């Protein structure tokens, strides 16, 4: 919601790019935690 | 003979009312209707409470159920944060390598219409807006010529296309993109044009036909909730694979799907599939 | 009752405050709920639906279907006439 | 599954299971070489 | 004829076999050495054997001439014993049926028709010129291509097979609890899909009581399957049918990619007090409509 | 709420058969090839 | 274990256990049609055990 | 029939396991006895005492 | 130190991982498998 | 032998097109359409049963009476059509999405993963399954070692016609024996 | 259970059925193809959740 | 079908079955001359829960008339109380009066499919002891009227 | 699951490799399905019990069965006082350090059935081993169509071990009966006699005679001698295969093989790790001829 | 379930009859000398979830004398689901609730003494314990149908048991009454399904044999030249030129043919 993450999806292949180029890539406590859930998300899809 | 969540055993102390039953009450025919009226309404919103509780989406369940888990017993202020961590967040794109430059929210004030664009990515051609050269000729709208561009593009096997960018046509790219009937999509906030990104599958296009609504402007269709419907409906079996576009009321770009789901009528915008 | 319907309308703490409780403490009067429809109604409980269900396998096979004699089955062509046989059945 | 496995069993031969399962092998000129001993089916001719 | 040839074991005779024929046999039979003369033959498929051909060298007539039985004789023999069926009997005659008979009737062919009169000894109308046309037609292939005797012989996946599931598997465990044994622990059992390996566990359970002469719980295909029994409930008041859906009338909504992940992290972070709460059979089941679906059979429940 | 029934859905052609699938298209059947491990 | 068993089978069929059997055919059944439900299986052995 | 031949054939004399150069027979981009390399090997080796 | 087993230099990793799973057809783990570890050899391992 | 060299088949799980397949042959404009049972012309009908379509409908056209109409048109439309269709597998696929009509396939691995609490999940502290070999075995002996080697498990002469198992598959055997392989090769 | 469906064979009175009128013996309708028929009252012998 | 519906049905059923319901039944049986399922009656009813209960009880009348029909219909194995015989059988069976069954050879081919079935079984029989005798002291012939 | 069916792969792969013997799918799946079995029943008796984890002091207790599940929370009203998020937290880390103990106690229970697991392959894995012909040359000896060529160097570290008597054969049965001869010996004479009549001594026969065991009381009711399966003597799933269709045959050995060569595969991966972890392998092939020069 | 003293203990779980509301209970007696099962009265109110189909809790709620146990001294509530953990089948009460006056089981401490009756014996497979040789078949209450000392092989001997099960060479053995099962994916594969008529529900598996009509020219032209092709409707029919027959269960997807 915050655009932070980004991603792109193939068929069988899934991208998470993290975008917060301003503070040099530093993960706040809600991105992290938001981090955490698009890539078990990602990862526990079916078709990746 | 032990006993799991019945709490004290026994009970306490209550007899049913007609077990112990007390003498009735003679009540004059006005407290006698009276209790029949409002226990009969008693119960009607009773049956009313557990329809809406049945009838509620996951959604609203989910807010309730964490909402209730983060719930304190005072109702505190919020905390003072950073000079702000919540901006929107600039969608990432490469400078060098580029369909459009992305362009800053920040600099929202410089930014112009569909019909009158502010300056902006001059290495780029810009796109004309459409119009009639006499009075027979149709009407053309940004939709129109939206969905003639990815056909054509789609027929050429082209990666990128640059198509029109107005809020019904970047609407209807985010629902494409929903689907899947579309590889991608950006709006660079470059005020006459945004990119899409095609998708090719098994050497022919993911897309077989996209077709407009409506040739003119002078021209609206609205959708019935029940016409939507009944394009879901193929002889008796639920049938998703094509997909309409439609306005809302609301400025909502949505699916035929979504419209049903809310029984809301929509304005059509095309079909695609 | 849907959307054509006629519309229905609408610092401190307020009465709506207290009635909420935390999942956390116990509750007023300890009813006994079902641990799956608690888990059910907060909606962490494991879906089964029908989308998850496979082919409905024929276990016992049924008997053989032995062919039964139509009008079209004769071994003479003229029972099968136009004056008489219309169709098999 | 785009690409089904289809028939799979080696036990005769190609042309031995077109031959018992098909009318098709009674007529070898009618049919052209990548088809040949490749059909389990019998055929109808319907002339136009 | 039956009572002596096929019932009376005690007058068949078998080749008396020699020392040496003795010694081989017996060391082939406790240690096996790869190269060997594969035959071997259990003295069990031999006199199979023998009795099946007493059944090929059976012909009818005049039994004042060679033959033992009149045509006439013999089906009064059947006439007799086919009204004398009790339940298991028919029942078993007609197992008998769907295992030999029913799949020779679906590979049979005209090529057959004289062979197939052969059985009985029975003249056909036709007779030379069938013998004309099955010659040239039979001409056209192996004779070991044609002949009916050969024509089941392989079945697929080997790996399974139904002579070896015919003793259940752990019958004297789940016998005297079955509760504490649901489908999952005995499905770990068996490397093939899942509605194979329920559909065979039924399979079992059945085997296994009418084995014990007790009967069956015939709930228990509607309890393995049920997820398939309510979608087919569901399924028939939707679209108006009686039956089982297939395929072609499942509905067509394309799901994403990572559709099944609030159940996926549902089902990771469960937690059950005991096992039993763990795989209980109605778990499928949380709403009035669920249960007035899976109980709608039986107007006793 | 769906008032065509699939129990009546299609068209006697007299004489003519056509098949029809109890479940799945035949050919996805037999899964072989990845179950017994032949393939490259 | 065997008696409990033992009953279970003869009131499946008696025809079982009789040196000459009478004709076995099956009638009608005194719980229900669904009376499996209350008979079936085999005789079940304490959990404790 | 000679093509089931050759099937069969090529299925039953593969190798399988791990040969010097660490890995399989069918190895996607190394390979064994190139050439007959090995046969060669054997040639001017032979097998004796 | 064998923190990890991969190092690239191609440019853009990301676009090539994307449409080389394109490409890829099954979901068996013996494909899964090879795919991912002929995607691995290829590139991230450095043999040449 | 032309018709067999344009065969096409067609995917019949979904049993007749799930979408309007609109497709012209040469001057011919033909429409593929879902319907609740078989309407077409009598030839299109059996050309569309021919391929066992049940729920298909279709037509050449629009008005019966339109041109070009000719028996070799009427075929070629309808065929050049079906060769048009997309099965709905396909579709799906072509999207990067999963059917509705596949998932319960996802079901049992969706159900171990429910399943794998507790016990199951748990893995044998220490152990790996990886098992490398450090020690170099063999137990090979010399024929005459082995010749009365297990004569007290099983029966003297254990390895007696065994050509694998012995460097002399002769030894231990009585004359007659011996005489029965040369028997067979002559 | 299967509710009963009307224009079966059985349901279906014969000038709708076929063209022409069929008696309607209770024996042995070869159109039919059914051998015979008791007839007893529709509703009585089955069971009524049926 | 009746004998379900008795108690299937809400409105005129009886919650557990009536003595009366049971003994028409059984009258049924015996009027049908219907023997197998008069058995299996007999013994299902003596095993339900209505006689365990005393509810329903098998009366000296049932019990009568279940022995007739016992007597008068075709047994499988053997011949029983009302068949009649037939003076020209002896076409056949080699003698006018005496009952076309002899129950001593009839318990002599019991034994004999005994061993042929322990044979078919187990591959192998015992011998039996030679102090073995079989006893056919209990055995009785058919007597006719 | 993983450590068992690597186990069982290894098993039939060298089944196949070693002898010609084949392993029956049903067997190879049955056996898998019994350490499952286990595991349930471990299962099932660990229910029964409960775990106490204790966060601070002992003011927060958190009662959870082995397995994870969560049934009391009792709390000191000084908790009450901190905050939600701490709460929270607090009762989490009581929870954890439960989870904890109970976990210890389910690895110890893991490694009793991993044993149990062992003992009942080793007539297998004992069986392949332990015949005359059985033999393996060291895994950095060249191979070459032939045979096997001869590793040259240090002629001192290439030791050949033997697992067999090279005189007459003396089978594992032969040491269980001799271990009941020397029970009887035992109990038979007179030192043994009045130790029978010990507590010791009924504790031995409780535990270890089956033969006393009444009718319907579960467990093994005779000794047993350990079974006997030599390989190469034994002929299993090959056989039955052959005489039916050649078809499953190819297949089924074709899956042994494979297996087996994916056994190796890893052998080889956990040996690479362990020579880079040791620094004697570099983090790239440094050597090509090692691979491109056959 | 399992024995002590004498009698069964069983495991239970009370439930409302939408499943939200639930009970346990350990050790149960199960005693058939209850025609009706008893519960507590306070638990009335605990297992009254008033639904959409029961807008009060209870479909039945009434006062019985319930003098059983121990002028409406009780209530009859229905109805309740009860599942005992032997069984996999529900089985449904309508039980008497009883008042602390009327019946007290307190009996001791944390002890409820609750007890099943015939009311849930009759529903479940503990109804054949319930049969001669079984274990509640001491504690039936006394009839001249239920003969007290008698030894299990007296009884069913009397009931006409002579031998042991299939002891005479006449009777078939239990255990070859099933001897082929038959499942398609393991052997010979799938039927190849036709239909004629409007669907696959509502036609015949069976093409039409040789002797229709139209089908006679064909098959003589069929025959006559059998190595070109033919038009026809012929190809229709159950016969044909190969070998394999059109007729219903062809398992096509065999390896043999
Ligand atoms: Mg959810
Ligand atoms: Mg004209």
């Amino acid at each position: 919601a915050n655009r932070t993450i980004t991603g792109n999806d193939g068929r069988f292949s899934k991208t998470i790019m993290i975008n917060e180029p301003q503070c040099n890539q530093a993960l706040s406590a809600k991105t992290a935690s938001e981090l955490s859930k698009e890539i078990d998300k990602a990862t526990n899809a079916v078709y990746s | 003979a032990k006993v799991y969540g019945a709490v004290p055993p026994l009970g306490a102390a209550q007899g049913h009312r007609l077990l112990h039953g007390k003498r009735e009450r003679e009540g004059s025919l006005f407290a006698v209707a009276n209790d029949v009226k409002r226990d009969e309404r008693l119960l009607r919103q009773q049956l009313n409470a557990l329809l809406e509780e049945e009838r509620m989406p996951m959604q609203a369940r989910l807010q309730r159920n964490e909402a209730v888990s983060s719930h304190e017993a005072v109702p505190q202020t919020p905390l003072v944060d950073l000079p702000g961590v919540e901006r929107r967040r600039d969608l990432p794109a490469d400078p060098i390598t580029r369909l459009f430059f992305q362009h800053k929210g920040d600099h929202a004030l410089y930014y112009g219409t569909y019909d009158k664009p502010s300056v902006q990515d001059d290495d780029r051609v810009q796109i004309e807006k459409r119009v009639p050269r006499r009075r027979e000729e149709n009407l053309y709208t940004p939709i129109y010529d939206f969905c003639h561009r990815i056909r054509e593009a789609t027929e050429q096997r082209k990666r990128f296309v640059v198509v029109p960018s107005t809020i019904e046509t970047r609407g209807c790219a985010r629902v494409m993109h929903d689907h899947g009937l579309v590889a991608g999509f950006r709006d660079f906030h470059n005020d006459r044009a945004f990119a899409v990104e095609l998708k090719y599958f098994q050497g022919d296009s993911t897309i077989n036909v996209i077709e407009p609504c409506s040739y003119d402007g002078r021209t609206e269709f609205e959708w019935s909730p029940k016409m939507m419907r009944r394009l879901l409906n193929t002889h008796g079996i639920h049938n998703r694979l094509v997909v309409y576009i439609c306005r809302t009321a609301d400025n909502r770009i949505i699916d035929h799907i979504h419209a049903v789901k809310e029984n809301i009528g929509g304005r059509g915008l095309m079909m695609v599939h | 009752g849907g959307p054509g319907s006629p519309v229905r309308g609408p610092r401190g703490y307020t009465a709506e405050w207290r009635d909420l409780r935390n999942p956390m403490r116990p509750p007023e009067f300890p009813t006994p709920w079902e641990r799956k429809y608690r888990q059910y109604a907060r909606g962490q409980h494991p879906s089964y639906d029908m989308v998850y269900a496979g082919p409905m396998p024929e276990i016992f096979p049924m008997r053989r279907d032995f062919r039964k004699p139509t009008r079209w089955d004769f071994h003479d062509i003229e029972k099968q006439g136009k004056y008489r046989t219309s169709g098999p059945y | 599954d785009l690409y089904p496995e289809g028939f799979q069993w080696k036990h005769k031969l190609n042309t031995e299971y077109n031959q018992w399962r098909s009318n098709t092998w009674l007529t070898p000129d009618l049919i052209p070489k990548e088809h040949r001993g490749r059909f389990l089916c019998n055929f109808q001719l319907n002339i136009v | 004829w039956y009572l002596q040839n096929i019932l009376s074991l005690e007058l068949l005779k078998l080749k008396s076999k020699t020392n040496a024929e003795k010694i081989a046999t017996y060391r082939s039979y406790m240690r096996s050495l790869a190269s060997g003369k594969d035959n071997t033959m259990s003295d069990d498929d031999v006199i199979r054997n023998i009795i099946k051909e007493r059944w090929k060298t059976l012909e009818f007539g005049d039994r004042n001439a060679g033959y033992p039985c009149t045509f006439g004789d013999y089906i009064q023999f059947l006439n007799e014993w086919f009204k004398s069926l009790d339940e298991e009997g028919m029942q078993r005659l007609r197992e008998h049926f769907d295992r030999r008979i029913r799949p020779l009737l679906a590979v049979m062919s005209p090529v057959d028709i004289l062979w197939l009169e052969a059985l009985t000894q029975n003249s056909p109308h036709n007779k030379e010129q069938l013998q004309r046309k099955i010659a040239f037609q039979t001409s056209l292939g192996t004779p070991e291509f044609f002949d009916m005797s050969k024509r089941l012989r392989y079945e697929i996946n080997e790996d399974y097979k139904v002579r070896d599931e015919l003793g259940p598997e752990l019958f004297a465990l789940w016998s005297k609890a079955p509760e504490r044994w649901p489908p999952e622990r005995l499905s770990k059992m068996y490397g093939l899909d899942f509605t194979l390996v329920r559909k065979i566990l039924v399979w079992h359970h059945f085997k296994a009581c009418y084995d014990a002469c007790v009967e069956p719980d015939w709930s228990l295909p509607k309890r393995l399957f049920a997820l398939e029994w309510i979608r087919d409930v569901r399924a028939r008041k939707h679209g108006l049918f009686y039956g089982k859906m297939r395929f072609a009338e499942q509905k067509i909504t394309f799901y994403s990619d990572r559709f099944l992940f609030r159940d996926l992290v549902n089902r990771r972070e469960a937690s059950y007090a005991n096992v039993w709460e763990m795989d209980d059979p109605y778990r499928f089941l949380q709403t009035e409509q669920d249960y007035e679906d899976y109980w709608g059979d039986n107007y006793d429940v | 709420k769906n008032l065509n029934s699939w129990y009546t859905k299609g068209t006697m052609r007299g004489g003519v058969p056509r098949i029809y699938y109890a479940w799945m298209r035949p050919g996805s059947f037999t899964r072989r090839r990845f179950e017994k491990m032949r393939n490259p | 274990y065997k008696d409990r068993l033992l009953s279970k089978q003869f009131f499946q069929n008696p025809q079982a256990f009789e040196v000459v059997p009478d004709r076995h055919e099956r009638s009608v059944q005194f719980g229900g049609k669904w009376e499996y439900q209350r008979t079936h299986g085999l005789p079940t052995v304490d959990r404790n055990e | 029939m000679g093509e089931r031949m050759r099937a069969i054939i090529e299925d039953y004399s593969k190798g399988f396991g791990l040969g010097p150069h660490g890995h399989s027979p069918t190895h996607d981009t190394i390979h064994y006895n190139t050439l007959n390399a090995e046969g060669e090997r054997v040639r001017d080796l032979g097998y004796t005492d | 130190l064998g923190w990890t087993d991969l190092f690239t230099t191609i440019p853009d990793m990301t676009y090539h991982i994307k449409e080389w799973f394109d490409t890829t057809e099954h979901m068996h783990n013996d494909a899964v498998a090879w795919q991912l570890g002929h995607l691995l050899e290829t590139c991230f391992k450095m043999k040449e | 032998r032309e018709a067999f060299s344009n065969i096409i088949a067609v995917d019949l799980e979904q049993e007749g097109p799930m979408y309007p397949v609109r497709v012209n042959a040469d001057g011919v404009r033909v429409l593929l359409y879902p319907a609740r049972r078989i309407v077409a012309n009598f030839r299109v009908a059996d050309i569309l049963c021919a391929f066992g379509f049940q729920h298909a409908g279709c037509r050449i056209n629009l008005k019966a009476t339109n041109n070009p109409k000719s028996p070799t048109h009427t075929v070629e439309g309808v065929f050049e059509a079906v060769k048009a269709l997309r099965s709905v597998s396909e579709i799906a696929a072509s999207r990067g999405k999963v059917p509705h009509s596949l998932i319960y396939n996802i079901y049992p691995y969706l159900e171990e993963i429910r399943r794998r609490k507790g016990m199951m999940a748990m893995h044998p502290p220490g152990k790996d399954g990886l098992l490398m070999p450090d020690r170099v075995v063999d137990n090979r002996l010399p024929d005459h070692l082995k010749r009365g080697y297990y004569d007290d498990v099983y029966w003297k002469d254990f390895f007696a016609g065994s050509d694998e198992h012995l460097n002399e598959p002769r030894m231990g055997l009585r004359g007659d024996e011996m005489r029965r392989r040369l028997e067979e090769a002559q | 259970w299967a509710p009963q469906m009307e224009w079966g064979i059985e349901n279906t009175p014969s000038q709708e059925q076929y063209q022409e009128h069929v008696p309607d013996t209770t024996d042995a309708d070869f159109r039919k193809q059914r051998r015979i028929q008791s007839r007893p009252v529709k509703w009585f012998y089955e069971s009524h959740y049926t | 079908a009746l004998w379900y519906r008795a108690t299937e049905d809400p409105y005129f059923g009886t919650p557990q079955h009536t003595q009366r319901q049971a003994e028409a039944l059984l009258k049924v049986y015996v009027q049908a001359k219907q023997r197998g399922k008069a058995i299996d009656f007999m013994n299902k009813l003596r095993g339900s829960v209505e006689y365990l209960t005393g509810d329903i009880t098998i009366t000296t009348v049932m019990q009568e008339s279940y022995d007739a029909l016992l007597d008068t219909t075709p047994h499988p194995h053997l011949l029983t109380n009302g068949f009649t015989l037939e003076s020209d059988a002896a076409k056949y069976t080699g003698e006018v009066n005496k009952a076309p069954l002899s129950p001593l050879q009839f318990r002599i081919d019991m034994e004999m499919n005994k061993y042929r079935r322990q044979q078919k079984e187990e591959g192998v029989v015992r011998v039996p002891p030679a102090l073995w005798r079989l006893d056919t002291s209990a055995i009785v012939p058919y007597k006719v009227d | 699951m993983e450590v068992y069916r690597r186990i069982t792969e290894r098993v039939r792969g060298a089944l196949w490799a070693h002898h010609g013997r084949l392993m029956s799918e049903r067997q190879f799946h049955r056996i898998l399905a019994f350490v499952y079995n286990n595991k349930y029943e471990y299962q099932i008796r660990f229910d029964r019990m409960e775990v106490v984890g204790r966060e601070w002091g002992g003011r927060v207790e958190v009662v959870t069965t082995p397995a994870g599940f969560l049934k009391r929370v009792r709390v000191n009203p000084c908790v009450e006082d901190l905050t939600l998020y701490q709460q929270q937290q607090l009762i989490l880390s009581a929870y954890a350090n439960a989870c904890a103990d109970g976990r210890k106690l389910m690895e110890q229970a893991e490694m009793n059935i991993y044993k149990q697991f062992l003992k009942d392959l080793k007539p297998i894995v004992m069986g392949i081993r332990d015949n005359p012909e059985f033999y393996t040359v060291s895994e950095n000896s060249i191979e070459t169509i032939g045979g096997v060529l001869q590793t040259g160097d240090s002629n001192n570290l290439c030791h050949t071990h033997r697992t067999i008597p090279a005189a007459k054969a003396r089978q594992p049965a032969d040491e269980v009966r001799a271990r009941q001869e020397w029970e009887q010996k035992w109990i038979n004479s007179p030192r043994g006699q009045s130790w029978a009549l010990t507590l010791r001594g009924k504790t031995y026969f409780a535990l270890h005679g089956p033969q006393y065991r009444p009718r319907g009381a579960p467990g093994a009711k005779k000794e047993t001698l350990p079974l006997d399966i030599p390989a190469p003597y034994t002929a299993m799933d090959e056989k039955r295969l052959l005489k039916k269709n050649w078809m499953a045959y190819l297949d089924n050995k074709h899956v042994a093989e494979v297996m087996w060569t994916r056994v190796k595969i890893a052998d080889r991966e956990k040996r690479q790790r362990l020579l880079q972890e040791t620094g004697r392998a570099w983090h790239r092939p440094i050597n090509e001829e090692a691979i491109n020069r056959w | 379930f399992r024995m002590s003293g004498g009698d069964m203990f069983v495991e239970y779980k009370v439930l409302s009859r939408d499943h939200r509301r639930s009970i346990r209970v350990e050790d149960a007696i199960v005693d058939p000398t209850f025609k009706r099962t008893v519960l507590p009265l306070g638990w009335l109110e605990l297992l009254r979830s008033p639904s959409l189909r029961l807008p009060t809790g209870y479909f039945v709620e009434e006062t019985v004398h319930v003098s059983l146990p121990n002028e409406a001294n009780a209530i009859i509530a229905g109805p309740v689901v009860l599942y005992i953990t032997g069984q996999s089948v529900p089985v449904v009460l309508n039980p008497y609730f009883v008042p602390e006056g009327t019946w007290d089981m307190r009996t001791r401490d944390g002890e409820l003494d609750l007890r099943l009756g015939m009311d849930a014996i009759e529903q479940c497979t503990l109804f054949s314990e319930l049969r001669p040789g079984g274990l509640l078949y001491g504690k039936l209450p006394e009839n001249p149908n239920v003969r007290r000392n008698e030894s299990l092989r007296a009884t069913l001997g009397r009931y006409g048991m002579k031998c042991d099960l299939a002891e005479s060479p006449l009777v078939p053995r239990p255990w070859t009454r099933m001897r082929y099962m038959f499942i398609d994916e393991l052997q010979r594969g799938p039927k190849l399904t036709e239909f004629v008529g409007h669907n696959p529900r509502n036609g015949t598996p069976w093409r039409f044999s040789q002797n229709t009509k139209y089908f006679r020219i064909g098959i003589w032209r069929d025959t006559i030249r059998r190595n070109d092709m033919n038009e026809g409707l012929h190809a229709h029919s159950s016969w044909q030129k190969s070998p394999q027959q059109s007729v219903p269960e062809v398992r096509f997807l065999a390896p043999y043919p």
